[PDB]
């Protein structure tokens, strides 16, 4: 389950559940009521993980980052997902920003300095590419992912529940 | 826009 | 390897092979000779799973469901392929999955169809048997050829083979 | 960890890295500073995968090889050195030359050839047969050459490939 | 001309050449030898414009920024060619980089040094063009790397201004 | 700054900024708080220009019309990009004109409208309230987001500011 | 409004209209009822630049030529052209009565036939050679078609109109 | 003019209005208020016709459905519809205030969301899915964009006005 | 056939060819010798539909117009041939033009004279096409200009037609 | 609903089915158990037009030819769908002709063949059978597969039934 990497070992919250076949390494960090589940990898020795609370990250996905080079003139974030994140079935998220209460779709990819703001719905299988930065309430899906439209109240709505029936499903485990 | 792929 | 979920475990038939690394959880059912390949994951917590007899779930697949709008419904002698996501959706006998694919909650594939790698299948998408069908979202190609529908005679009965050279 | 199938064992180098949850089957060569990461299964049993020196196999990949036939020529997985596939990648019966990047989440199939200093992109599909030259930029579903490399993606290639092995010499 | 804008006087070296028509407002800087030719504007008041040594702003371009309150001044290297009626937003050039004539560059774009943006191109915000490449469209797409030649031509691209601009007063 | 052409000359309120390099020609009318940048040309020769109250033309622009047949109207609070090219077109309140656009002769922007940078408007284009607009030619996108809507209804109000900060 | 450059002075044809915060630069010549609007730069340093009888300049346009080297074409503007609003005229050579769009950018070496349309916004890449009386737009700019006969009659009374509205510039008879 | 087909006699809404030239067949459902504009004919015979209320079918348009394969999508149009001059409408269903250009031809099992702009001239294709709210057309006909809540309020008060247009007669 | 729409009747030529089938209704004025064939719907309720001399509207044609609330009517020239199955809708057609069977036109869109619409093409709103020419597609697009004989067969294009429907003497 | 044109009356099987709002003209040829649908124009003026037996021509269709060429000859057991435009052209037996098409003159469609609804077949194009045809302009895309032409074999014999049940 845990492995550390260099003087790192995974600081993660006790009410977090972590499903059988997952591996976090190193600097990762992971919130009161997250849930992550099987087969799940976080892995966090190129740059630190963090992972707000009551976030899922779904099965057999990965979270990585690109290697550091320790450059002024290179912007390189490190993987940050927001509170009540739903990372769908099999996601690559490597070293992008997730806001609050967004839905990244299961098989999505999304690459290095990437930013999707809170409220936001990335379509299943879709990619988003270096450096794009996906705004608020938004309807996101492609590869790679084009902004559709504004969500709607209803969708909203939605967002504010798929996070947390996670929650409820992990703890009947 | 978003259209160009810019790397990777 | 089997887990159970509320007052649901596993009813997985006793021919069936369960590689290594594999977790079922839940309302899953397995029928003879059905093969479960390494790192698959079956999650039957939000609805059932049922997969019939001789189909084969490759390596690193996820199978889940949505919140209780459909449960997960596969036939007999199906192929789903490596790191498939299959989603809330019905298959039909003797279908193929592409590889790499994502089918998603209340998708009905057709019988003895192929669907290609890395296709997506939306929500509600209804594809008959006996085409072939790919791309992003999936479209019908073309009907498929009596060569084709030969292979697919084939595909899970050899995997069935392959399941039977390892501890079983 | 690993597994037999039939008459083969793997033949993986004594300082290969294989990550926890990862599995290995059947007729598989893994050479020298090698790294295999968490839940990657490699499975050689419908045919062999070899895979060279200095070569990373990422998280949650999965190398197969198609059913041989007794024709129409099936190929085996064959991967060079210094090569990074990248997670959740599907490997299936393909050759991929030395110091070349497969992109997370790409799917390259059966007979399929990548030159050797090329770059896939993220979420590629590399089709049956396709024939990818060296030195070049492709990606997409299905996937199409785009460009040559420029001097500074092909020093990048050299200089990423070293800097995977020492990653998991710190573990 | 130059203007002040708040508190801002623009710092201009002494051998740098301002033709007839140019406007130089607020928090703007440009170094030694650099051209800045007919009809420019360089509107230093919502960001500052930095300008290094040797570089030409020709005919009719605007430089300016978008509002702060992250946001990205206007950065422009050494030895760089600003094509006429350019539009350059608050973005970053590098060394000996030739912006072609029509062009857009808007804001948080980064364009590595030693490279070419063909005429009329449009690079959208955020967009990250490496070195030494042949980069144009609208939306600009990178096409290749440069040859020997072009890098050449980019070496004295600059200089050539920098000693028709002598000629002036 | 200001021209005569024929029987008209410019009728500019008091509190409009005009910078230095401008060229303001004949039938333009131009009202209260509107700031004119750096080397814009305005003329009114072939046909009128009126331009509404809070509106900012950037610099290096130009407004024409085509000979006699829509004038060239601009709304309130309207931002014109640097180095745009409005030729006998109506752009509505709140709108956004990206740097270095060509709207053409009788196109209409509703309000509340984003048109790209280098986008290109052609002839008698029909443009909606409330869109985001761009390319060459141009395309309707989407609706725009709540957030660039609240970005509208302050972008036009801090180029006012902007401009007090000058010596008039 | 002109400028020397080093031993060139401009050669400006005396019914010539030059409008307020032009720049004329050294190596010009422009022809007799010819009219360069306001903001508009013609700069005549790297190479000559040639303007012939009642073509129009519009406003904030740039005219320039590349450095000549070891073969370099100079700016050739025919005559009853009209330059639209803000274009980018470049090395190239334009023929009689053609209508270049605004916003356009015309390249080194480029040819525009005469009674030729260019729309507004193209870009007309290096070495193109555009025929007569054709439509041709986008960017890179492509032929379209060839002009009907009332465009073409529309090209011959266009730049005319474009000298009478000049002529209302100045004078206190008429 | 109604006509029998065997035993379906149409349901027509004693306020709907029917033009002259028009055939109505067999098992049609006509809600109040609907427009049935000249020489249109809704065929009735292949599979059932469901119009709602408000809905407007204009002149010379055909509304029919495929040979039912009792191993099948029958014809189904909401409230407040508009079906453009000539269209083809075919064994389909069609959401309310939705719009179909005039000319359009949609094809057996196709579903148009609730508040969709089809644009004159399209094609549909069988099984074709369109999602509400949105503007679609071609031949295929493509998902273009989103529609403005403006442009959704014009489909509200539109077919309103359309009712009203046929009091007059 | 004819149809009173509030305060309007057609107003219809004696020598108007009028197929049965036809409906004509409300604010629609029709010159002398031209032809409706047969199915064919003119139906000015929203605005006005006028149509010159000599032209032919052929047969299971719909001609109408969006509401107003500028806004264009109907408005058809000389000797122009509307084809079968069109859908002509708040245009402008100039004289001596041809619109290609199974075409579409709409709103605010203006046809030159001495021009032909390709059949199955799509005129969208506020269009402008210019005499003279060959315009096709959907969406059309101007193609090249129309030729010599080309406007020859338009200047008796509609002319034939006109003899075809004298023909009809038990229909007038 | 049958008008004479000069010297000629429409020939119409006894067994032919006419709907209501139809008007054939002229020099009209329809043969048995064919049923022409509610609306359709079948305009024999110019040219003649020629149709076989057990042929559909479906609602608000309109059949034509150009000035005198090619005639307008339908064969047997054929599907003309609705508000189709059958201009001058000939089309062979058991072919179907999706709606919404258009068929131009000295068109040919071999028989045993599809074209897609809302095509363009342009003039003196050549179609060959047992093919599907589509598009505007429409092209031939693929040759027809046995259940599509086991289709085809039903689909007119079936609207023969269909008007059977009328009246
Ligand atoms: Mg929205
Ligand atoms: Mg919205
Ligand atoms: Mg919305
Ligand atoms: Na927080
Ligand atoms: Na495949
Ligand atoms: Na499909
Ligand atoms: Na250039
Ligand atoms: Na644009
Ligand atoms: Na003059
Ligand atoms: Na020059
Ligand atoms: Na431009
Ligand atoms: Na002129
Ligand atoms: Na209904
Ligand atoms: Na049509
Ligand atoms: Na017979
Ligand atoms: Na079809
Ligand atoms: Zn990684
Ligand atoms: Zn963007
Ligand atoms: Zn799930
Ligand atoms: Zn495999
Ligand atoms: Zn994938
Ligand atoms: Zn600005
Ligand atoms: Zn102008
Ligand atoms: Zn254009
Ligand atoms: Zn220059
Ligand atoms: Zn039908
Ligand atoms: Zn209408
Ligand atoms: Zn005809």
């Amino acid at each position: 389950m845990e492995h550390k990497y260099k003087n790192h070992l995974p600081k993660i919250h006790e009410t977090t559940f972590v499903a059988e076949g997952v591996h976090i390494i190193g600097d990762v960090e992971i919130g009161e009521d997250s849930n992550i589940w099987f087969n799940a990898v976080l892995r966090g020795d190129e740059n630190s993980i963090k992972i707000g609370r009551g976030t899922n990250i779904q099965d057999n996905a990965t979270l990585h980052a690109s290697e550091v080079y320790h450059e002024e003139e290179i912007e390189q974030s490190p993987t940050i997902i927001g509170d009540y994140v739903t990372v769908g079935h099999n996601c690559i998220i490597h070293g992008c920003k997730i806001g609050d209460y967004s839905l990244i779709g299961m098989g999505s990819i999304i690459l290095d300095n990437a930013e999707i703001g809170e409220y936001t719905i990335i379509g299943a299988g879709s990619l988003v590419t270096q450096n794009k930065k996906i705004p608020p309430r938004v309807l996101c899906m492609g590869s790679p992912a084009k902004v559709i439209r504004e969500l709607t109240e209803e969708e909203i709505e939605y967002l504010k529940n798929s996070a947390k029936h996670n929650i409820e499903l992990s703890k009947n485990y | 826009w978003v259209a160009v792929w810019g790397d990777r």
